[PDB]
């Protein structure tokens, strides 16, 4: 029941092993490898979107 | 051009000719509550024409020394038709909104408003270990007013523009769904605001969902022959309003 | 593995395209890249927004309170201590949580217990190892009113026992709210007539901890001081908001004295003079 | 001016000759007193290293009948502060013409020795100077107010990063919050 | 009446006009004094959160020649307690006609803000009021007793739940049981 | 057997055990208004749970000398929840009804009621060339009472049972949708009543749609030891109620 | 993964079906759903009856008794202690077990031992670490009558040895009954002539524990107090019964003083007045 | 000799690993994941069952 995933290494130059030991999901370690984002709801939060080269309020 | 916008909700229509755009929340458009996110078990009430329509609040006067204004918004519509009646007869409410603010001038007037729509604007007190009365947080369709300096009234909100009643930097208050009314380009500011809460439905008297704030950064200024009286008019329309838990009328 | 955006090369331009001209009145933040205004080269950028995520920003252990209690006293209330659980008595973890309005996280609780021999005439003792008890009471349970009280039995309440000199005690705690998120701010009242208390104090309701010595009356007083460390893990967060400018005053309300927006400069234009 | 809302207003008006300095500050998002308590300054004050570009947006809040031009210059360090408009246009700048589109963007390019600066102040990673000058004056017609107000905005670009966690130097408590 | 078996008997009889209140209590299975020591109140007093619907069953224990009608109303909070039969029929109710089938069911619908209430008392999760009124009077023939007795039942529906373990507040011992 | 009947409309349920049947109007079941028979042009309001539900009126006492009772029925529900509020905020209303009347006794009591549901029961006056006040035609949820003889009160209806307030034979009053409550077989009388008018929608304050009449033909009678107080309870539920022409609250 | 029942939508009804009319005289609980009386919507319900099962309700550690003994005394009986094993001297675990008539479970036993230096003139000592011994005697075995008695050898009896400062001692115990379930209630006598003792005291017969210090006579008295924690696991339970209203009196019988059925109201109808 | 089974997680949004170490079944952990029930012997404990829409004592 082991899971293998890559480590946080640098660029231009791994594979740790994890087994869960407790019956509950509140015992698991922190999910410190989710690096995704989406600033489309804070920047650009408008109807009838803008095309960045048009005068846009033309 | 895209400066002309028309909005129809019910038997009420707003036509504008110097609009800017429409900000829609955090990208989410107001919709009804699905069966997976539901908690209550009985049939809701969806009036959809007699409720979802534009209501016009009081106009406020904008002098050269004006500081700002706020309205609490599930409570400013307490006495506005069948929306307010449906608030009075049910226990659980849930709606989104459309906030349209009118202010006009000429090409010789200058000024710049910031229209913010802030969720959970829990406000501070003028005296720190003192309880605020409900007539100062909200007054219905009548606006409450910020002050320029440190206010110290009894049972009142700390009224200073540079802390917005919340203890934050007023310049950083643009993280929320906002627009500007700049008097050389704009005439109006439309903000579509969805339902934001920690629970799927809530009571519309015990809770304050959000707070509209209209704060003039660039102060109003004009010459010695121009018009002095410049009003500011707020119009609100509930969207996808539904109601749950019918019982007798009251709030206690 | 999510990199930041590369910088693309550009050349001279002369056209009716205007990336630098926009309108901030629409509530829109312009998406202007440095290759839209000036001539840039090609930069293959390998930076990662890794240590700025909401998981890595909040998941650090923070002291929330200090709890003090003794092992022999004339009054029985100073031999045990209690704490109504909040995260709003230390300003660092409070200000780190108040970037958002609603949060959803599991908690990892760690206690650090230290004992100091109090000043007395009979300090020359030989004390065996002190054992401490930390009982958590969910909201509504019975309250111990003495150190020898029979409500310390922990038949159903969670508890932890620690002998002096070991590792700190650590346990995990799931998401315990009756709603869908821990509401950091509650703009509203407690009663339906819009009276009562105003603020987040209605929605705390988390229970409270209890602390004593499992050992009996010793022949010399010893003051234990235990420090509670929360660690928010498995983090989700919604609807951000500006950080607080002003210094806090209390735990139950949000009230303040007004503070200036920033530090003054005394001039407005820079120069190569004494700036 | 910090105990009011006048701290956000950049005063601008008709000049007598030309070419004077409007405002000026140092590019330190988190150490400069100007953008210290700003949102980028707060989040960067929870970190110790930063990297990437910075957008500055300027909104003209005057009247529809007023015109004007400005020079929005960025100057990398090594020399000092530019002392006139002649020294200011030798660096990265933009001429902004005020018309129907009410806001301009000065996008400060990432020009650095290393990959990261420091958020606190040191001589090694110094970043430069933001300055603003009169290209042409503010010409206004009769029966219109002369003195107007510029507002300023800041945000980060899509290549921006922060690296080292630390506690913010703004939190100062003495006792508990009983 | 608790130190007898008369605490279970709900007195009911012929009235003079109409429309009076028979009994009434608050929907708190585990905090109300009415359904505290009941079986649902015991099991719910070993828990701290509860959720789901509740059945109330009413048995008429009078005579076979007696007739009557009742209004079994549930009213969600937000207002107060309904003060007459006019305010009581504006909520969830049922008219029960007493005939051959001797028992009726008022199934209290789960109507709540959250997913769970609290078993102990708080202002936030308040649930409402169970009340009972005379629809029509008890008409009885001659040589038959007038005053009769209603019995009441409670149980949980098939969508019911409990969440948080705790000790019951009913156990109170002082010494051991030598 | 078919004597047990259960009716659910909303969050209110009636279970009866000595019912007789259910009379449905003139065969027509209450439905909404189609687009071909419509007159008004705007969107109607269909609450459908907060409106369509059983409301309980006042109980009346039936002595041995009782003569009869009547209720006008778009007006007896003026102060009954969101039905009455939706009456107060709109101009045009349209609904059908379900009228359930409770009266119980024992097997030693005797008597017989006639429950009639009469459209357009335009009533006469006690003094012939005199105007009737509105408090005597209707009183809301409080019943008006017939008299045994020729009544001659001021500004009042001619109250005689043998003319039913309309000048007709009271025995011929069974041409309308009716049932009987005979105390040796029955316990209740359910009448489903559709919308009957000369126009598709109408105002629910200026018009009286119908009149329930409960008249005891066989007088109430019992022995010297039986129960004296026998109430009569009327419960009404609007069906397919829709509303048109929203404006401010009032009636003038 | 077993969910609770969904709420199905319904509309208006007018028919001879009567879900609300029933007869409770048949000992039958009506199966009426809220979609049988009022109009309901469709609710997809995700609640799980998880923390209400008989395993999760009973499997919590509970203090059953406190055992006290010393390390030097004038009388030899106060230097050791014994306990006849029952679960009926603490009311919480007793009332949690007495929901059912018969039970079948494995036991998990945990001891928590604390020592306190008694008051004397020579408290300034240097005591090496105390070692305790807990011997279990199955029913019929020989009984130690002193701390130095030779019946403490544990050649066949189960035992456990604990040095001060470690983790609490824990061992597992299987189902030990001579019948098919632990009978919580026994309505019957001990003798066939219907005399003797009446109650569950005939069917206890579980053995008894013994406690002493492995160390010899020390030069200062120290009072040890060890607490026994039972944990019922692998649980099966049959034929439920109502919880006890009345306060307990003894361990061997079921006797009581009569208690009122619930708390009084002083009125019978609610109102919007002071209720 | 390992056994893999799912953890107790919430709805709308695992796989711990267990190996038994002792020779006896009385040493095993608590079986805290049996969520089944049957209230047909406590509710509805009758002969000639009832159909919930019929008068049932008709
Ligand atoms: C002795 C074993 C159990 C230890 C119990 C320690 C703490 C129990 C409570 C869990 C911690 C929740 C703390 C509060 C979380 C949220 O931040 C606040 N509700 C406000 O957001
Ligand atoms: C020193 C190692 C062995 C430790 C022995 C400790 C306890 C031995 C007895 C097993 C526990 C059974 C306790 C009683 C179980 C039932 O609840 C009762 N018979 C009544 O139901």
């Amino acid at each position: 029941g082991a899971q293998v995933s890559t480590q946080k290494t640098g660029a231009h130059e791994i594979h740790y092993t994890n087994i869960n030991y407790y019956k509950d999901a509140a015992s698991n370690s922190a999910n410190r490898q989710d690096f995704t984002q989406d600033p489309g709801k804070f920047t650009e939060p408008v109807k009838d979107i803008m095309v960045k080269s048009l005068p846009a309020l033309n | 051009s895209d400066r002309v916008r028309s909005i129809t909700l019910g038997n009420s229509t707003i036509t504008t000719q110097e609009s800017a755009n429409v900000v829609v929340g955090y990208g989410v458009w107001p919709d009804y509550l699905s069966d997976e996110e539901a908690t209550a078990e009985d049939q809701p009430t969806q009036p959809d024409v007699a409720t979802c329509r534009f209501y016009t609040l009081d106009s406020v006067s904008w002098m050269k020394e004006s500081q700002g204004w706020w309205w609490k918004f599930p409570d400013a519509l307490r006495d506005m038709g069948l929306f307010g009646q449906n608030m009075q007869y049910h226990y659980l409410g849930r709606s989104g909104y459309t906030i349209h603010v009118q202010c006009n001038a000429s090409k010789f007037h200058q000024g710049c408003l910031l229209v913010v729509c802030v969720p959970e604007a829990e406000m501070g007190a003028a005296n720190i270990n003192e309880k605020i009365n409900r007539e100062h947080l909200s007054n219905g369709e009548v606006a409450n007013t910020f002050s320029g300096t440190k206010s110290s009234n009894t049972n009142d909100v700390q009224q200073a523009v540079f802390n917005a009643g919340m203890g934050v930097a007023v310049g950083n208050l643009t993280i929320f769904p906002h627009q500007w009314i700049n008097l050389r380009t704009n005439n109006c500011a439309t903000i579509v605001m969805p339902y934001i809460n920690s629970v799927p439905m809530d009571n519309m008297f015990r809770h304050y969902n959000f707070t509209l704030m209209i704060i003039p950064f660039a102060k109003l200024d004009y010459a010695a022959g121009s018009s002095t009286y410049i009003p500011i008019t707020v119009t609100v329309a509930p969207m996808c309003a539904e109601y749950n838990g019918l019982r007798l009328a009251g709030h206690q | 593995v999510v990199r930041v955006a590369d910088t693309m090369p550009s050349g001279p331009s002369n056209s009716e395209s205007i990336p630098a001209l926009t309108a901030a009145e629409t509530g829109h933040t312009s998406q202007v890249v440095p290759s839209d205004t000036i001539q840039t080269r090609h930069v293959r950028n390998f930076h990662v927004r890794s240590e700025s995520s909401v998981e890595n920003f909040l998941s650090r252990s923070a002291c929330v309170y200090i709890v003090e209690y003794k092992t022999r006293d004339d009054t029985p209330d100073k031999m045990y201590d209690s704490w109504v659980i909040n995260t709003r008595q230390v300003a660092q973890l409070r200000r780190k949580l108040e970037f958002f309005t609603y949060v959803r996280f599991d908690v990892e609780v760690t206690f650090v217990i230290t004992s100091v021999q109090d000043d007395s005439t009979r300090q020359n003792t030989d004390t065996p190892a002190l054992t401490h008890q930390i009982m958590y009471v969910p909201p509504g349970g019975p309250i111990p009113q003495a150190v020898d009280d029979y409500n310390w039995q922990t038949s159903t309440n969670p508890s932890v026992f620690w002998t002096e000199g070991n590792a700190p005690p650590r346990m995990s705690i799931p998401f315990m709210s009756v709603g869908n998120a821990y509401s950091n701010f509650y703009d509203g009242w407690s009663h339906f007539s819009q009276t009562g208390v105003y603020g987040f104090n209605t929605l705390n309701n988390m229970g409270k901890l209890y602390f004593r010595h499992v050992n009996d009356k010793t022949i010399s007083p010893i003051t234990s001081k235990v420090r509670i460390y929360f660690k928010p893990k498995h983090v989700k967060a919604w609807v951000p908001r500006p950080p607080r400018l002003c210094e806090y005053t209390h735990k139950d309300n949000v009230d303040f004295e007004p503070k200036g927006v920033t530090t003054s400069r005394t001039q407005l234009t820079i120069s190569n003079s004494t700036h | 001016n910090v105990n009011s809302l006048e701290a956000y207003r950049i005063p601008v008006h008709s000049v007598t000759e030309t070419g004077a300095q409007v405002f000026g500050f140092t590019l330190q998002p988190g150490a400069d007193t100007v953008m210290e308590r700003t949102l980028l300054g707060e989040i960067l004050n929870y970190y110790a290293n930063w990297s990437g570009s910075i957008k500055l947006t300027f909104m003209y809040c005057g009247s529809a009948m007023a015109t004007g031009k400005f020079l929005l210059a960025y100057s990398p360090p090594g020399a000092g502060v530019p002392k006139n408009r002649r020294e200011a246009m030798l660096g990265t700048h933009i001429i902004w013409d005020i018309g129907l589109q009410s806001s301009c963007v000065l996008c400060v390019p990432w020009i650095s020795q290393t990959h990261y600066r420091f958020v606190s102040k040191d001589i090694y990673t110094d970043a430069g100077f933001i300055t603003c000058w009169y290209q042409t004056s503010i010409v206004v017609p009769a029966e219109v107010q002369n003195q107007s107000v510029i507002l300023c905005f800041v945000s980060a670009c899509n290549d921006f990063s922060v690296r080292l966690l630390r506690d913010s130097p703004f939190v100062r408590q003495t006792a508990f919050y009983q």
